[PDB]
């Protein structure tokens, strides 16, 4: 029973781990967004007072 | 096609907060390769603190050949006045095919590979120009509206091999003028090394007195270790378990071969290349994965900008080094991987 | 370099440190193919002798601390001889390799061995 | 670059057929060696099975359970030529057969190149004993025939075998399985019970055969690492006669482009 | 030895809880410092209202 | 051949094609001298690997029909990343050698496989 | 090339066998002297002829110096009178 004790507390930290791998991806797959539509927005605005 | 503009433009692209002038002087490239490099100037924020002189492949070979000595004048006027510039020459080879081309249609006898007798001369004029001068010149010269400072301008000439065949004449006299080497492989570049920087074949003749007090204890001896590691894991290659002295130098020199890879456009300020130094030096990588160090670098840099700001500050200062900041650092990196 | 102009014992240990370096040349390239256990019992100890004399070389210069970083080391003539008959004769095969490797004197191996 | 670079692979090239053709009659007088030491051991074996032969049918009273119804020897060294791949090539086709019966199967390993194969696909090694000197000693055999033995007695194992290269000639090795556990007018006055005797008899007849079988897999390995090293001694050979022609190449142009840059310099002074 | 053995468990048990909370919590710190580098570059990216 | 212009993904896998290819043209002449057998675990598998990819990298033309007599192929850059990607992975380390050679896409080379 | 075509004979000297202490440093596998033995007095003529011979069957057996304890006794015998003669 302490064995199966000892298992399930490296389980949950590898879960957890594997959890906080994914939860810091998302964050830097949430970053490019933030910055290339501020590109295409700034860009866009740069041509409209150009045509002008 | 292994780096040697990269590495070059990323020096530059560093210097936009250092308070150093820079000039980049393009010989024979295509203009849309030199609008390019201007355009990634500007996109870095560099190209305020930049002059580029452009001698484009279309022009006269008299316009190629002056151009070097024309950037290098643009350059000493910072020199002269107590201030600090930096000058990039993009092709030294490209300096010497035009001026070959000029002496053999004014018909003077030709040398070693068609080249003029005074190819020689033609490298060490330019770069002897390149200097740092004294507070005693710098007062002569600005007739005392400056003093107390000295001017300086440091050179980064570039020169392309055929082959890797440095026998060439051009490659030849140039190497033996410079006050240092960087060699970058074409097999270190094709196996993912991207820098590509040949540690055993690469010097300095400044060494030491160049460097911060951090980053001079924290790097004293690498550059020799690694050329000693690469010799070991060859000879090493095939033979059977060796020896506690011979395992502990061969998974030493794995996590510095890791370690000394970078991406293009994304430098690192002094206390970040301090920690990353810190980490491999004094032995927290022993632990690391070869394919973690990538991973572990990035993550400690990223944890003491968030909860050690002020010691980053303080490194940064002047690149100072005592028993607080080491003890400051330590604790920093065994919370980090005790945690993390 | 000759017997009658300096002495033999300097002469012979010099043509006894150009010979192990010279047999060495060839089994560097014999070694990096087949693997170091195909030498002789003779050979493999003659090889770990030869990488020693080879780093023995090595010495610190008080012009080039701004390179490496450590101290100078100025070595007399019998220091060097005693040094590398040492080697020659077998009294370090004990050391490690690396204990050699800038060092000055044969007594800063020894001491180099223990860090 | 030029001449200086092909000519210096060329002499790293000739040092090293130098000792590769050294190495194959260094191969080929041990082998002689192992040959004679094969030779030498068969006396033993073939009175143990003259003697339990008599002991067995004259005492129908008894029947020894190794009389009703894998130990895999390999090299500790390089240089094989093709050697160790055939045997376990030869093997697998066994133990597949095993699986198609659905029996569970038990395995002992001789050499150090062998428990490195069961290592990298996941085979159960029951024991195993490694670097063993070119002429081993049978006493070092011992422990790894008993705990095969063992396996047979505790009733674990159905049929043992050991699997070696046999010497056909100098130029032929032949992989083989070889059956070990499962096997006239007068009678010996048996000093101990006859029962005794050949429980002590069986057990010595086991270990000779694995001796005699990884001395005669010593034999075959040396005339592989004959061939192995006449080969690479041929392929050196090669790759020495295109650097050759590669460098009188570079020969020819180095002299042309000298007298082109002499000729040029003295047409403009 | 039993009794001692489901208390020892009581502590494996619940420091691996503790851990998992700090491992997510450091995680979501990471993931909170990613974004908000992200805007400051998205902010400055704004230069090519001049730049261009 | 820049992150920024084509993207992570395409960027890596040429990356991963191009450190095999390297590493197998270091063991060239280990490997004619004394053959394949000689070489480590892991670089068996990577010998194995670019013989694959040097193989997959073959193809089919619409002008060469009248040389050999195959039919032209067309890859897109999503099949061309796909299946390099998969080989560098090892999902097709069980299949044949010889099925790589002359097949367009990554899917061919499995329909290859079973004659 | 010139001089090598003019000359009688050739001494070559070579720097592998200078640097393994055989000081005269006389590759005696390529030397050669187109006068040969009528430049030799009868007592030097007789004796050169078995130490040639030792030398050649050095050149071949070299490679096995390493490995002795493995040779036939019967080239061991050789290899050991070359490295004597040597
Ligand atoms: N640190 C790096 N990390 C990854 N890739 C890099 C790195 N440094 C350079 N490269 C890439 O490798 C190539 C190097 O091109 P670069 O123009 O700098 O080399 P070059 O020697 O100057 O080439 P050329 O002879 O055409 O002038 C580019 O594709 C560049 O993006
Ligand atoms: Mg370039």
């Amino acid at each position: 029973d302490l064995e199966l004790a000892h298992e399930k507390a490296g389980q949950q930290l590898r879960e957890a781990k594997a959890q906080a791998a994914e939860i810091v991806e998302q964050a830097k797959k949430r970053a490019n967004q933030i910055v290339d539509e501020a590109r295409d927005q700034a860009r866009t605005e740069g041509e409209r007072l150009k045509a002008q | 096609q292994i780096g040697k503009t990269a590495l070059a433009v990323d020096a530059i692209i560093n210097q936009k907060d250092s308070g150093i002038k820079c000039v980049y002087v393009a010989i024979g490239q295509k203009q849309s390769t030199i609008a390019n490099v201007v355009r990634k100037l500007e996109e870095n924020g560099a190209l305020a603190n930049t002059i580029v002189v452009a001698a484009s492949a279309s022009e006269s070979a008299a316009l190629q050949y002056l151009a070097p000595y024309s950037g290098c004048t643009m350059g000493e006027y910072f020199r002269d006045r107590g201030e600090d510039a930096l000058i990039v020459y993009d092709d030294l080879s490209k300096q010497a095919v035009a001026y070959r081309q000029i002496s053999l249609l004014l018909r003077r006898p030709p040398g070693r590979e068609a080249y003029p007798g005074d190819v020689f001369y033609l490298h060490s004029r330019l770069l002897e120009r390149a200097s740092r001068v004294s507070e005693e010149y710098v007062e002569k010269f600005t007739n005392g509206a400056v003093t107390g400072k000295t001017g300086s301008l440091t050179a980064l000439p570039i020169i392309e091999t055929q082959a890797g065949d440095v026998s060439a004449f051009v490659p030849t006299n140039v190497i033996s003028i410079t006050d240092g080497q960087i060699f970058l492989e074409s097999a270190m570049f094709n196996s993912g090394i991207r820098p590509a920087v040949n540690a055993g074949i690469s010097v300095s003749r400044v060494g030491g007195a160049a460097q911060t007090k951090i980053i001079k204890k924290l790097s004293g001896g690498i550059r020799t270790a690694l050329a000693q590691y690469r010799e070991l894991a060859a000879f090493a290659q095939f033979a059977s378990d060796l020896d506690e002295a011979t395992r502990k130098q061969l998974e030493h020199g794995q996590r510095v071969t890791e370690l000394m890879k970078q991406k293009q456009y994304a430098p690192m300020s002094i206390a970040e290349m301090s920690l990353s130094l810190y980490a491999a030096e004094r032995g927290f990588l022993q632990d690391v994965e070869i394919a973690k160090v990538g991973s572990f670098e990035q993550a400690l840099i990223s944890y003491f900008q968030r909860e050690h700001a002020a010691l980053l500050a303080k490194i940064n200062e002047k690149g100072d080094f005592n028993d607080e900041i080491d003890a400051g650092i330590k604790a920093g990196i065994e919370k980090f991987k005790a945690t993390q | 370099l000759d017997p009658l102009v300096i002495g033999q014992d300097h002469y012979d240990t010099a043509r006894g440190v150009q010979y192990v370096l010279q047999r060495y040349k060839e089994l560097k390239d014999i070694i990096a193919i087949l693997g170091m256990d195909e030498l002789s019992e003779a050979d493999k100890l003659l090889v770990a002798r030869a990488r020693k004399i080879q780093r023995f070389l090595s010495q610190p210069f008080f012009v080039a601390e701004v390179f490496t970083g450590s101290p100078g080391k100025y070595v007399s003539l019998k220091d060097t001889i005693a040094g590398f008959k040492g080697i020659l004769n077998g009294d370090y095969d004990h050391l490690p390799e690396q204990a050699f490797y800038m060092v000055g004197g044969i007594e800063e191996a020894v001491e180099k061995a223990k860090k | 670059a030029g001449a200086k670079e092909i000519r210096s692979k060329i002499a790293s090239i000739k040092s090293t057929q130098k000792i590769t053709n050294a190495m194959e009659k260094v191969a080929v007088s041990k082998m002689r060696k192992a040959q004679m030491r094969m030779a030498a051991g068969r006396p033993y074996a073939e009175r143990i099975r003259q003697v339990i032969g008599h002991l067995a049918n004259a005492n129908p009273e008894y029947r020894h359970p190794f009389m009703v119804e894998y130990i895999v020897v390999s090299s500790d060294r390089g240089l094989c030529g093709g050697l160790n791949i055939n045997l376990f090539k030869s093997l697998v086709k066994d133990m597949s057969g095993y699986r198609e019966q659905g029996a569970e199967i038990d395995l002992c390993v001789i050499g150090s190149k062998g428990a490195s194969f069961f290592r990298s696909f996941g085979g159960n090694v029951v024991a195993a004993i490694s670097h063993l000197g070119e002429e081993p000693s049978i006493n070092d055999l011992i422990g790894s025939v008993k705990v095969m033995l063992d396996a047979y007695l505790e009733g674990r194992i159905d049929r043992l075998f050991v699997v070696s290269n046999k010497f056909v000639n100098t130029m032929t090795q032949k992989p083989t399985v070889e059956q070990l556990i499962p096997l006239h007018h007068w009678d010996y006055l048996y000093e101990p019970d006859a029962k005794s005797l050949l429980d002590g008899l069986l057990v010595r007849y086991v270990e000779s055969q694995v001796y005699q079988a990884v001395v005669e897999n010593n034999a075959c390995e040396q005339a592989a690492r004959m061939i192995a090293m006449k080969n690479a001694t041929d392929n050196a050979g090669e790759l020495i006669s295109d650097l050759q022609l590669i460098y009188n190449k570079a020969r020819q142009a180095a002299i042309t482009q000298e007298i082109s840059e002499i000729v040029g310099g003295a047409a403009a002074v």
